């Protein structure tokens, strides 16, 4: 009954939301107390460790915040299918292989994703990837898999990439497929998710009341005539409301679709899919930027802090 | 009733580069105006406030 | 441009921005000073909204 | 247009505050060169 | 060949209150700490009216009295400054090399510019708070004209 | 009595020692009113005033 009074002590304490502050220039123990965060990264050492509070379970706390680690999805990919310039903050799109015991994975970028949807953006696109043909039998059947218009369910975003090792022969990429996108590095600095700019399109800009907490961003697959898209949208809506949206916003191409061929089969009937990607504050996000490569550069949307939450696939019509 | 003179100063100001905005010159070819104000900012206490 | 039979009054409104004056007298109002208050809202993925 | 090192010097504080019609200024590009920090991106950068 | 810079200059920000500036004259104020335990204040007032007999013969008033009750108005006013975690996890770890102390006295600075840019910020909502106060409380000049 | 109730209705205003703070004050008679401004106070943080 006082080993319980120890013990709820230790089990007690949330951390302290409200603090009666003084003066701004005292900057008191309590308000450092209030404002300190723990780091999930410390130097091999005893004492390093023992102050960072490293070991400490389910979060790190020196010896529930509404702050949670993400998880990481490593791939391992052909060093060749992945042109290793790109940034740290770029959407991943794993292909789920039909190899049935294949360790190697096949990962896109929507650059990569756009030499093999068509075979400034395109000559970004070349650059960055000289060769056509060694992504066009990553995908074994591209014809067969488009032409049967069931591309969506076979695509899995990962989110965006963190980390890059750049290694010669099989590259190791580490992603993060749930949670908050944050680097882990010696200093650690922010991680920006950049889509293209080109491909990227927004949609309170498209329709030009209230304000929301957060926007997602949303991937979005479509099967036009002239081949596939992978247009990205960003909303500050919610997902029923989007579906709808895009309909409405894609009834010029779903009757365009109808008109220029007639779908005497039943499998072309689908138009597209779009899928949650995650959530990012909807007040300063998206800020442009363009990518320099080496000799080019492409336009390029941003996006800082991300919180990567995929969502599955939906189709359109 | 306009007053017909105001002091001011006879001579330019001298920015002469110095040894080690010369060696930052010589190295990279960027020199910082008051480099000793540099050095006494972010060296000697730097938590002095501005 | 011939007048049918009805005769419309039209009404807007304008909006005039002015600079006003203001008055108050001494000791208008008793104030209850509280005290502040600093707390975190919304920890989001790299900024905690203070 | 992004042009500024935007690395943490040591600053120098003036007496004459600058700060009339800034937004307003920054808005319409009375400034070739400059960068707009808000909130969370107002720190100073890693060495 | 060298490419100068030849100074970086930032604002002093200038430190305001509310009982040095020439607003406060318009209001006495009460350094209450309890305020969120309060829930309505209440200033009641007896004024009796007097009256002058007449000779006619009217329905005689008799001797009045008003009692009025005056209210108060709370006022809640929060803006939001935000921090990056980045510095805030550079603040609670140790300082070991002059690289990473430099670092460390800048998100110093950054976390007390933040603080002292919040009680700035409350400091100028209190002067924003007591002048819509009395913008509320004011009528025109056309009907004071008429009601003196 | 109005002249025993002036402590009672003085609670906390009295006990206090006069700090000068600058104020541009005019003469209407036998007011002596203080016209300021505070668009200084506005223009900093951008907001309207």
């Amino acid at each position: 009954r006082r080993r319980l009074q120890r013990r709820i002590a230790g089990l007690l304490p949330p951390p302290a939301r409200r603090l009666n502050i003084s003066r701004g220039s005292e900057f008191t123990r309590d308000v450092r107390g209030l404002v300190e965060e723990h780091a999930q990264a410390s130097s091999l050492s005893a004492a390093a460790v023992w102050r960072a509070g490293l070991l400490a379970p389910g979060e790190v706390a020196v010896a529930w915040s509404g702050w949670r680690p993400p998880v990481f999805g490593d791939f391992l990919i052909h060093a060749s299918s992945f042109n290793n310039a790109e940034a740290t903050g770029t959407p991943l799109f794993q292909f789920k292989q039909s190899d049935p015991f294949s360790g190697v994975d096949a990962v896109f970028t929507p650059l990569s994703l756009f030499i093999l949807m068509n075979h400034g953006l395109t000559r970004m696109a070349n650059l960055l990837y000289d060769s056509p043909a060694t992504l066009a039998d990553l995908v074994p059947d591209f014809g067969r898999l488009v032409a049967d218009r069931r591309f969506h369910n076979f695509i899995t975003p990962v989110g965006p990439l963190v980390e890059n090792i750049k290694s010669t022969y099989l590259n190791k990429i580490t992603t993060v497929v749930h949670g908050p996108v944050v680097s882990k590095a010696i200093p650690r600095s922010t991680v920006k998710v950049t889509v293209p700019q080109e491909a990227f399109v927004d949609l309170d800009a498209w329709l030009s009341q209230p304000c929301p907490a957060d926007a997602r961003l949303y991937v979005a697959l479509t099967y036009e005539e002239a081949g596939p898209r992978f247009t990205f949208f960003q909303s500050s809506r919610g997902h029923c409301q989007i579906m709808n949206i895009l309909r409405i916003y894609y009834s010029p191409s779903i009757m365009h679709r109808y008109a220029v061929v007639q779908p005497l089969h039943i499998e072309e009937l689908t138009f597209g899919a779009v899928a949650c990607l995650g959530t990012f504050s909807a007040t300063d996000g998206w800020r442009r930027s363009a990518f320099n490569y080496r000799g080019s550069s492409l336009p390029v949307v941003e996006i800082d802090s991300f919180y990567s939450n995929v969502s599955d696939w939906e189709v359109i019509l | 009733e306009a007053d017909n003179q105001i002091m001011g100063p006879s001579s330019y100001a001298s920015f002469v580069v110095r040894g080690e905005n010369l060696v930052t010159a010589v190295s990279y070819g960027r020199v910082m105006r008051t480099f000793e104000h540099f050095m006494a900012r972010i060296v000697d206490s730097p938590e002095k406030a501005g | 441009k011939i007048h049918p039979g009805v005769a419309m009054t039209v009404v807007r409104t304008d909006e005039i921005l002015s600079e006003n004056i203001l008055f108050s007298s001494r000791a208008s109002t008793s104030m209850f000073i509280g005290t502040p208050n600093v707390s975190r809202r919304e920890a989001r993925v790299d900024a905690v909204t203070f | 247009n992004e042009g500024v090192e935007n690395r943490p010097f040591p600053y120098l504080t003036v007496d004459a505050d600058l700060l009339s019609n800034l937004r307003q200024s920054a808005a319409e590009g009375l400034f070739h060169s400059f960068d707009l920090l808000v909130g969370k991106d107002a720190r100073e950068a890693g060495i | 060949k060298f490419e100068v810079l030849l100074g970086v200059y930032t604002n002093a920000i200038q430190y305001v209150r509310f009982l040095e500036t020439a607003l406060a004259v318009s209001c006495v104020n009460t350094e209450f700490k309890d305020l969120s335990r309060m829930t309505d204040g209440k200033i009641q007032f007896r004024i009796s009216v007097p009256t002058i007999a007449h000779g006619d013969g009217r329905r005689p008033s008799k001797q009045r009295t008003f009692i009025v009750v005056k209210n108060c108005h709370k006022h809640h006013i929060s803006t939001e400054m935000e921090l990056s975690m980045l510095d805030l996890e550079i603040l609670h770890s140790i300082p070991e090399t002059p690289v990473e102390y430099a670092e460390y006295v800048g998100a110093v600075k950054t976390v007390a510019s933040a603080l002292q840019f919040g009680v700035d910020a409350l400091e100028r909502g209190l002067i924003n708070t007591v002048l819509s106060v009395k913008l509320r409380h004011a009528p025109p000049m056309f009907i004071l004209q008429t009601l003196a | 009595s109005t002249k025993s109730d002036l402590p009672a209705v003085a609670a906390g205003v009295e006990d206090q020692p006069r700090v000068p703070i600058s104020a541009a004050v005019i003469k209407l008679g036998n007011h002596a009113v203080a016209v300021e401004s505070l668009q200084k106070m506005y223009n900093d943080t951008q907001s309207p005033y």
